């Protein structure tokens, strides 16, 4: 059985039962919300292509010290920043 | 103003004379009532003259530099979202609203409005003790204009919908790293905690990566013996619980998610994946390598990669940096070769690919480099573009695997014969020793 | 020879000096080859001229895809005419597939062009919707769509709604394709300089059965004598999109090629002297 | 509610699956909240109007707000002679055909809402798939500890689609700037000058000029460039959590993972059902090696 | 007889078959509620010749029409939009103070065109002198002054 | 020693800017607690608490005085329960758990009210949620306003 | 859904090309498939065919068409296994390792059925495990081993020489029923030819590579005269590193 | 009529999960009552009789819909006419193959076990509920183990399907149907098509 | 009230059983209108 | 509960009828009621 003390918890539920009339009860016609994959998409690029790919959108040498986003992490780097990596290595 | 309410005020056209001499054509439509123009189209109710005078008096200030009066300040100041200080949007704020608001704010406290503020202390109030009922909140906009006046929404077509939900069903396809997380991406844990750094967490992995892929001139090697527990996870009941919460964090961060090849979660109840390292062995005997990769590494033989690149490009052919980059990313860090590198390799290796292709029966897979199709992903060609058996392999693992083949020189930079003699006499078991 | 190039020569040369650009041209070519719509348009446009085997038309379609075929201007003109004829004689198929804008008699003002625009006439030749059209990438497809609709609705003539002027093969020239160096093989039908579209129209055997249509009367004769020119260029844009495509490819090639050769030689010699040193 | 929350969870989950980004609970709920309030607005305005259902002949009339509320009932004295039972059923059926008309209206409205919602999701969704690093493999390709295996069959049947121009980036923003370039080019032309004096022209300027909106008038007063939230390039909720407390980090990443898994399971169920409907799949497992042999 | 089965397909009237249409979900919920709703509407109204057609066919007692139409201005995403930038999204972004951002961007631009071509020759240099890398901008000092 | 705080999803710093303040300022009646409560993934008591704080912060920000009747309005059920409890057990304060009735309801106890709610209908949305639907008899109105000697 | 889709079928996207007729024929084939699956579940014995590590839905690259390999896998080998199961139940050999069946049935005429089936089962297995689809380049250590034996004063002469000796051994087995192995005697390498129904484990060698010289292996592709071409291709598709780790495990 | 139809609707729209255990036969509106629950289990004894043109009336209970789904036309073309015209019983196997329901069980007194299983359960959070219900379903009502196609009770067993589609599929009358039938009765015992 | 429909409730589960063995479980108008009550009062229960 | 995949299919049972879950005739799309999360943070607490 349900204790008298705990019944308040049901209130919001019971509340939006009452309030579900009209548009809130309405679902978009045709659309289930479950969208299955159909095609296969890969936008990956060779490194030399993405070296200057985002220069106009952002600054040049956008992928510079990025290890995950480049196959060559050290390209585009100016000498100093290249030296930094070894500097912390030794 | 796009709207039903957005019609203007009463405006003059002159006497009969000027009206007949103004209009050329006049077409009439049936009588309907007069809607009073809304508050923002009404010139006498909206006059901002005071505020515009304030803008103009401060206008020469707006033409000078911005300069911090703390010198050595660079980073911008953050303005957060929803703070009243920063709200620039006036939806219904007319001169009318700004004045109703002004007055309410003034009778709240006057001492906010004084150039030199006097003491502000609360006194009694004339409406009652409950006077706030008749006072509070912000001035309210008339509800007619709230409801009706809004712009006409630009109709969205079905075309753009179908495009959006196409993009919606593109992103719901699986990414190859998520089901079984590579040991390579699970070394990346960093916490701000004072107990996380003392124990190098991913140290054995990181050591492996360094030793295999990096020159010995530049590499930092973590030693487990000096690390807190011996670089290990302590036995169960011993560590006071340091070890247990260590294990909890690790097992929670390293767990996979999404659906596997059998169509189920890694944690699913009755059905299991990687039974007795059945996938581990499946990688053992297969290995990740292209046929094209080893044909190249066979024909090139000993001679310098860079030399080859200057050769295979006459002066006017292509940028050397480009095919150098693409070559490096293809050989180690195994990737699909760019159609640059594929064109070069095609006119370079043509006799080895011919010889590899010369015996094959009709219905069996050949080896071909033709980029006639736009995309490079070698799941797209049937794996027949390069010699690849895989759709995708994560770079780090590929590099470790092919470097476990001894062909290239990384720690062999030394003098040649000394390198080989160390390899022979110390064996590969020289690194059994951690000292 | 370093001067005269075909499209194939350009793509195989450029394949070395631009990875991404060629990758794009080729992806686009593929996607255009996949459309049933562009195919049906090409086919049903060029059928009357040959009048014959759909085998030859299909072949010419596939060859058109690669730049290996551009239509001769003569063939172009009589194809346009053939279109006006086939769309007028039975209106049902070609007003439900090829689109004309229809007059709104709900709106009436006084002008000689705008009245023939107002009642019972064909206002404009309508291009394919952005979903069924030539390829655009799916980054921008949404904004492309919005723009197309915003512009058609409010009667803005500009951007993706306006059709670029396409070139054809000159009457005296027997060449099959576009070339990088030769510009006189390609002929544009402009407003001012015309290719004899009028004199070919009036002297055609279809002139009177087309003169019958009250709706076409506005697109034949407009204050802008550019109604015929616009109808023409629009028609061959919506039917054969890839002529402009390749034309722009070669345009771009001839523009950017020599900077690229300079970069190539400079860098290669860089690693060259660096290497021998 | 359901259709929305499914798509939003799709987005959140995918956001963490493909890149290491987490969406803030705050954000996730505020999306849904915006859908909800949209529906609410449509309700507010829907109650100002009435729908009339009518039963037999015209002799039973029922006037009802589209939400299904009943305002008036008109009846022929013919009806008064029937039976209490049949009177009830008659009025009830009129009420039903009223609710029908209303519900047709509302369902168009809802389609409209769904479209606005999608349009609002688009900078996020197209935020995650429009990057130079994003990729997918076919769902039928085996996955092993190193990487993903190649699907063998029909080497023609696998086509990799690409959403991004591989040469220098052309972003949606450049397209909007192109659109206003063409707007100005059209306007400033002589033929455009004459067009701006037409009714079409002033309709265009009333709807799509924000710049001319008088101070204090509702709506945006500038034209906005399309939002750019590139997913791998923008740190969202994971960096704040990682700085503050690891525990909340682990919990939120766990939530995202769970949601993603759930979504994927749903997609598998729909796939299975569509496979059974067309008879390629049986109604109970007939192939157990596809499961037990891993 | 075939004509009789043709008759079966016609929708239910009350003139022929003397039965109201079924529509089921409304009957399921609201069947017991109807007395309530009706008396809330102040009872029915018995009028005369509602659906009864006149001599020449005109409606006697002209019928009630629905005002309902789909409201077209109601997008909520433009109602509550971003507090400073006017964008219509639901996306919460913490921006930077305008004028912080301007200054910031300016000094970056200066610093980077200082590092990458220091001599103003105009071409990008990835091997910059130690003086240009660790060197402070004189524009900062000039701004203080 | 103060460094960690539970529930990191909603930070006090981020709730300083109140949500949709540019709307419910201008017609606070069209904005019942429900519309805003869909914004937070928390339980009922917490989200109403937060809404109260939003209103107050907003008011102090706009330099006007806040509605002090608002906490009573959002919590109205809790208000009246406390009033009637105070009259029942004779005490002044807020009723706590120990003093609740020990009645055990059946499983389906809520059915009558459930079908009453599920079948309700409303002319406009204001009728749907007005603040005063909690009150029917005169006793209700006498308990709800006992505080303001004005009302 | 994987469990519900029958064994052969591929699960893909609807292109809506299906006329209702063939759409029904498909459902009927699926029903039949369910029935035959129910009977194969009960026909299941102790031993079973090995799961293939690489997708064979298309052929094995540079070596086999789809029909060739699937005539080995789904025709001859599965018959071998049905035989093996029929004759290892109701005998002292019930439920033991593949080994202890091969080894305890060695050299006896009475159990020749069990032994032949067993050894063929092993050979086919090891053959599948000896094929890596795009081939592989032989590892350094193995090359060093082979060179010390076969190599005469030439660079990896041992590779051309080993892939020669394998050809010769294959051509010198006339009956075209059997196997060719590269094996480790435990004191040296050699290329041995096993007749059908014989196995390297039975002779207590340690196998490195397997090549299938049955005529049924190369008939559909290379015809009856195509054995040389066949072997030459096999080396394009073989798996060396396996042979290597087996060699190194044998040594220690 | 209205109360039965509305009852069916009630079962269809039930907010919390309503599992209809079907033990024994169903006449028309009973068919409706059992099949439209979102969780509808069939035991071996379950049966569906959609008849009533035999009592001189048109079938009721909404199962008509199930018979007209494009799915049924795919799998068993003609079956719809067979069951609607001829009063004819469908069984568990037939209701499973048509995909009218997902769930089937052979266990004695299932109802007791459901009771006692949901006694041992603890929380009400929908995570918990989802798993408890789901685990119940997978362990019993889905046939993962110990089930075969020979063993499920089926009226339409595959030859019969072929016959039905030869007779009743795609025929534009009852009259066409029976001159077809009449022509089929006439076949010898020796014909290929018999 | 008619003892037509009977029930068995566990903590979290609910059993509704139709009892009319005489007429072969054919529901009357009253009994059906009753079942649509017991079904949704069992189904809209808190603990089921 | 969440880790064991089992029972997650049940959030989505509406998928069992394809042409319906598109049509939205029935208001119950979810396990406990109208949708999967109506009140996630409230309802379950009614159990002691
Ligand atoms: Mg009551």
């Amino acid at each position: 059985k349900v204790p008298h003390s705990l019944i308040y918890n049901i209130y919001p539920y019971l509340e939006e039962i009452r309030r579900r009339k009209g548009m809130m009860a309405m679902h978009p016609p045709g659309k289930d919300g479950l969208l299955m994959p159909d095609r296969v998409v890969d936008n990956r690029l060779p490194d030399h292509l993405k070296r200057g790919y985002y220069d106009d959108v952002y600054w040049k040498d956008f992928f510079a010290g990025s290890d995950e986003h480049l196959n060559e992490p050290r390209m585009g780097l100016r000498g100093d920043e290249m030296r930094r990596r070894l500097e912390e290595a030794q | 103003g796009g709207s039903v309410l957005d019609r203007s005020v009463a405006v003059p056209i002159g006497d009969s004379t000027q009206v007949r001499e103004l209009f050329v054509e006049t077409k009439v439509l049936g009588v309907e009532p007069l809607q009073s123009p809304p508050s923002w189209r009404t010139p006498f109710r909206n006059d901002f003259a005071e505020e515009r005078l304030k803008e103009l008096q401060r206008a020469p200030f707006k033409r000078e530099k911005y300069v911090s009066l703390i010198q050595g300040k660079y980073t911008p100041k953050v303005k957060k979202f929803g703070y009243t200080q920063h709200t620039t949007v006036d939806d219904f704020e007319t001169k009318e609203y700004k004045d109703r608001l002004l007055s309410k704010q003034f009778f709240q406290n006057p001492q906010a409005f004084e150039v030199v503020p006097d003491r502000h202390e609360r006194s009694v109030q004339f409406g009652g003790k409950w006077e706030y009922q008749r006072t509070h909140g912000l001035p309210t906009v008339d509800r007619n204009e709230l409801e009706n006046g809004w712009s006409e929404v630009e109709p969205i077509s079905d075309g753009e919908m179908k495009v959006i939900e196409q993009a919606l069903r593109d992103i719901s396809g699986p990414r190859p790293g998520n089901f079984v997380k590579p040991p390579s991406k699970t070394k990346s844990l960093q916490l701000s905690e004072s107990w996380w750094e003392p124990l190098g967490y991913g140290w054995e992995q990181h050591n492996e990566e360094q030793k295999a892929l990096c020159d010995v001139t530049e590499q930092r090697l973590i030693d487990g013996s000096n690390l807190p527990f011996g670089g290990k996870l302590p036995p169960f009941g011993t560590s006071y619980g340091m070890g247990e919460r260590m294990r909890a964090i690790i097992e929670d961060y390293s767990k996979g998610f999404g659906l596997g090849p059998h169509g189920h979660s890694p944690t699913h109840d009755t059905i299991h994946y990687n039974t007795l390292n059945a996938e581990g062995e499946r990688v053992r005997d297969l290995g990740y390598t292209d046929a094209l990769g080893r044909l190249f590494s066979e024909k090139l033989g000993d001679r310098d990669v860079h030399q080859w690149a200057v050769e295979s490009c006459a002066d006017g052919e292509a940028d050397v940096r480009q095919l150098l980059l693409s070559l490096h990313e293809w050989r180690e860090r195994g990737r699909p070769p760019s159609l640059l590198l594929a064109n070069v390799l095609s006119k370079y290796l043509e006799e080895e690919i011919a010889a590899f292709n010369k015996g094959i029966p009709e219905n069996a897979p050949k080896l071909q480099l033709e980029t006639s199709d736009g995309t490079l992903a070698h799941s797209g060609s049937g794996g027949s573009r390069s010699g690849t058996m895989w759709a995708d392999v994560d770079p780090t693992t590929f590099a470790l695997h092919q470097a476990s083949q001894s062909t290239r020189s990384t720690r062999c930079d030394e003098p040649f014969i000394l390198h080989l003699v160390k390899r022979a006499k110390l064996g590969e078991c020289v690194t059994n020793f951690t000292d | 020879q370093n001067e005269d190039k075909m499209v194939v020569h350009v793509l195989e040369e450029l394949s070395l000096r631009n990875d991404g650009l060629v990758m794009d041209i080729q992806y686009a070519i593929r996607e255009n080859k996949k459309n049933r719509r562009l195919r049906w348009e090409f086919v049903t446009t060029l059928l009357p001229v040959f009048g014959g085997n759909e085998a030859k038309v299909e072949q010419l379609y596939s060859d058109y895809c690669d730049g290996k075929y551009v239509p001769n201007i003569t063939v172009a003109v009589e194809a346009f005419i053939a279109f006006l004829h086939n769309a007028t004689q039975h209106p049902e198929t070609y007003s439900a597939s090829d689109y004309f804008d229809i007059d709104d008699g709900k709106s009436s003002t006084a002008s000689g062009t705008g009245d023939q625009p107002s009642a019972g006439q064909y206002t404009t030749l309508k291009l394919l919707d952005p979903l069924e059209g030539p390829f655009v990438f799916d980054n921008v497809k949404v904004e492309y769509i919005q723009t197309v609709e915003r512009f058609r609705r409010h009667g803005i003539r500009a951007g993706p709604v306006m059709a670029p002027a396409t070139g054809f093969i000159a009457a005296n020239c027997k060449s099959l394709n576009y070339f990088t160096r030769r510009q006189e093989e390609v002929v544009y039908v402009t407003n001012d300089s015309d290719q004899g579209l009028r004199r070919s129209l009036e002297n055609s055997a279809y002139h009177k059965t087309i003169a019958a249509n009250p709706a076409l009367q506005y697109l034949l004769k407009a204050r802008r004598g550019a109604a015929l020119v616009e109808t023409f260029n629009r028609f061959f844009y919506r039917t054969m999109p890839m002529l402009n495509f390749y034309q722009n490819v070669l345009k771009h090639y001839s523009e950017t090629i020599q900077p690229l050769r300079q970069a190539a030689k400079s860098s290669t010699r860089g690693l060259a002297r660096a290497l021998e040193s | 509610m359901e259709v929305y929350r499914r798509i939003t969870e799709r987005v959140r989950g995918a956001l963490w699956a493909h890149h290491g980004r987490l969406m803030s609970e705050r954000q996730f709920h505020r999306i849904l909240a915006f859908v909800y309030n949209n529906k609410y607005e449509y309700q507010i305005r829907f109650d100002r109007m009435e729908v009339v259902g009518r039963e037999w002949g015209g002799r039973v009339e029922v006037v009802t707000t589209p939400a299904g509320f009943l305002k008036r009932v008109r009846v022929n004295p013919c009806v008064e002679d029937l039976t209490l039972y049949q009177q009830q059923q008659l009025i009830l059926s009129a009420y039903a055909n009223a609710c029908a008309d209303g519900r047709k209206l509302m369902e168009q409205a809802e389609m409209n809402i769904y479209k606005q919602f999608l349009k609002d999701l688009k900078p996020i969704v197209m935020g995650i798939r429009d990057n130079p690093e994003f990729y997918t493999v076919s769902e039928n390709s085996i996955e092993t500890i190193g990487g993903v295996l190649q699907t063998g069959d029909s080497n023609n049947l696998c086509h990799t689609h690409r959403t991004i121009p591989a040469a220098k980036a052309r972003q949606p923003a450049d397209e909007v700037r192109a659109r206003q370039e063409w707007e100005q080019k059209w306007i400033n032309s002589p033929r455009g000058q004459s067009w701006a004096l037409t009714l079409r022209g002033k309709t265009y300027f009333a709807l799509h000029g924000p710049q001319y909106r008088p101070r204090g008038a509702p709506g945006a007063k500038k034209e906005t460039l399309p939002l750019d939230i590139p997913a791998p390039y923008t740190a969202m909720d994971e960096k704040r959590l990682l700085k503050k407390n690891w525990m909340a980090y682990l919990d939120n990443k766990h939530v995202a993972e769970v949601m993603w898994t759930r979504v994927k399971i749903a997609d598998r169920e729909k796939r299975q059902r569509l496979l059974q409907e067309t008879g390629r799949a049986w109604h109970r497992p007939i192939n157990e090696e596809a499961i037990n042999r891993w | 007889d075939d004509s009789d089965i043709l008759r079966l397909r016609a929708p239910l009237t009350y003139d022929m078959d003397s039965t109201a249409a079924l529509h089921v979900p409304t009957h399921c919920g609201k069947a017991s509620r109807l007395a309530g709703m009706l008396q809330d509407a102040g009872g029915v109204q018995v009028l005369d010749g509602l659906g009864e057609v006149d001599d020449k066919g005109e409606p006697k007692v002209p019928p009630l029409q629905s005002n309902a139409s789909v409201p077209t201005n109601v997008s909520f995403y433009e109602m509550a939009r971003h507090p400073w930038e006017d964008r219509a999204s639901s996306w919460r972004r913490d921006g930077f103070t305008e004028g912080s951002l301007e200054y910031f961007e300016s000094q970056y631009r200066s610093a980077e065109r200082a590092v990458y071509d220091e001599e103003g020759r105009g071409v990008r240099n990835y091997w910059p002198s130690r003086d240009a890398v660790e060197g402070i901008a004189q524009e900062e000092e000039n701004d203080a002054q | 020693r103060l460094r960690y705080e539970i529930n990191e999803d909603y930070k006090v710093r981020d709730e300083l800017g109140p949500e949709l303040f540019a709307l419910w300022s201008k017609a606070p009646e069209r904005w019942p607690p429900e519309r805003l409560s869909k914004m937070y993934g928390l339980d009922f008591t917490l989200v109403r608490k937060i809404l109260v704080w939003h209103h107050f912060k907003a008011c102090y920000d706009a330099c006007v005085e806040p509605d002090w009747s608002l906490p009573k309005r959002l919590f109205a059920l809790e208000w009246i329960r406390d009033v009637r409890a105070r009259k029942h057990g004779l005490f002044y304060g807020k009723m706590r758990f120990a003093e609740q009735k020990i009645t055990f309801y059946s499983d389906r106890f809520l059915f009558r009210d459930l079908v009453n709610r599920r079948e309700a209908s409303y002319a406009n949305v204001w009728e749907m949620d007005d603040p005063y639907r909690f009150l029917q008899t005169e006793q209700d109105y006498e308990d709800y306003w006992g505080d303001n000697y004005d009302v | 859904y994987h469990a519900y889709v029958p064994k052969g079928a591929s699960v893909q996207m609807g292109e809506t090309f299906m006329p209702s007729n063939i759409a029904t024929a498909v459902f009927r084939e699926t029903e039949a498939a369910a029935a035959r699956a129910d009977k194969t579940k009960e026909e299941t014995g102790f031993f079973s065919q090995p799961r293939l590590n690489y997708p064979v839905s298309s052929g094995i690259p540079a070596l086999f068409s789809k029909d060739q390999f699937d005539m080995q896998y789904s025709l001859f080998h599965r018959d071998v296994v049905e035989t093996l199961n029929r004759h290892t139940l109701g005998t002292p050999l019930e439920g033991h390792n593949l080994e202890t069946v091969i080894r305890k049935t060695s050299f006896d005429a009475t159990q020749a059925v069990a032994h032949t089936a067993a050894s063929e089962h092993f050979n086919y297995c090891f053959f599948y495990k000896s094929l890596r689809p795009w081939g592989t380049a032989p590892p350094p250590r193995l090359r060093e081993a082979l060179q010390l034996q076969y190599g005469t004063n030439g660079s990896a002469d041992a590779m051309d020489e080993v892939r020669r000796i394998v050809w010769v051994t294959a051509a010198s087995h006339q009956e075209r029923c059997g196997w060719v192995y590269l094996v480790w005697s435990g004191v040296h390498f050699d290329v041995v030819e096993f007749p059908h129904g014989s196995c390297p484990i039975a002779s207590d060698l340690i196998p490195l590579l397997a090549l299938n010289v049955h005529e049924s292996a190369y008939i559909l592709d290379y015809g009856t005269s195509g054995l040389k071409q066949y072997v030459e291709n096999y080396f394009k598709a073989c798996n060396w590193p396996l042979a290597e780790r087996y060699y190194l495990m044998a040594i220690g | 009529l209205r109360q039965h139809a509305s009852l069916i609707w009630r079962v269809y729209t039930a907010p919390r999960p309503l599992m209809t255990l079907t033990n024994g036969k169903c006449r028309g509106t009973g068919c409706g009552l059992s099949l439209f629950a979102k969780y509808c289990a069939l035991k071996d004894s379950s049966e569906f009789i959609f008849d009533g043109p035999n009592v001189g009336i048109t079938p009721y209970g909404g199962m008509t819909r199930l018979l007209a789904r494009p799915e049924t036309s795919l799998k068993y073309p003609g079956l719809a006419e067979f069951v609607v015209l001829t009063g004819a019983s469908l069984f568990a196997g037939d209701a499973l193959r048509l995909g009218w329901t997902d769930l089937f069980t052979t266990i004695p007194d299932m109802t007791y076990h459901i009771k006692e299983w949901f006694d041992t359960t603890e929380h009400m959070h929908n995570d918990a509920v989802a798993w408890q219900l789901g685990h119940l379903l997978e362990t019993c009502f889905k046939m993962k183990e110990s089930h075969s196609s020979a063993m499920e009770r089926a009226a339409i067993t595959p030859t019969r399907a072929r016959w039905v589609e030869d007779a009743f599929a795609d025929q534009p009358s009852v009259n066409d149907i029976m001159r077809t039938l009449t022509e089929i009765e006439q076949l010898p015992f020796q014909s290929t098509h018999n | 009230a008619n003892r037509t429909i009977t029930g068995n409730d566990g903590r979290f589960s609910k059993t509704i059983m139709i009892n009319e063995p005489q007429c072969n479980q054919a529901l009357s108008a009253k009994t059906a209108s009753e079942l649509s009550k017991e079904i949704d009062k069992a189904t809209n229960a808190v603990y089921s | 509960f969440v880790d064991l995949e089992t029972g997650t299919s049940l959030y989505f049972r509406d998928t069992r009828d394809s042409a319906e879950a598109i049509a939205h005739a029935a208001d119950s799309k979810g396990i406990k009621g109208m949708d999967n999360a109506i009140d996630l943070y409230n309802e379950y607490r009614i159990v002691p």
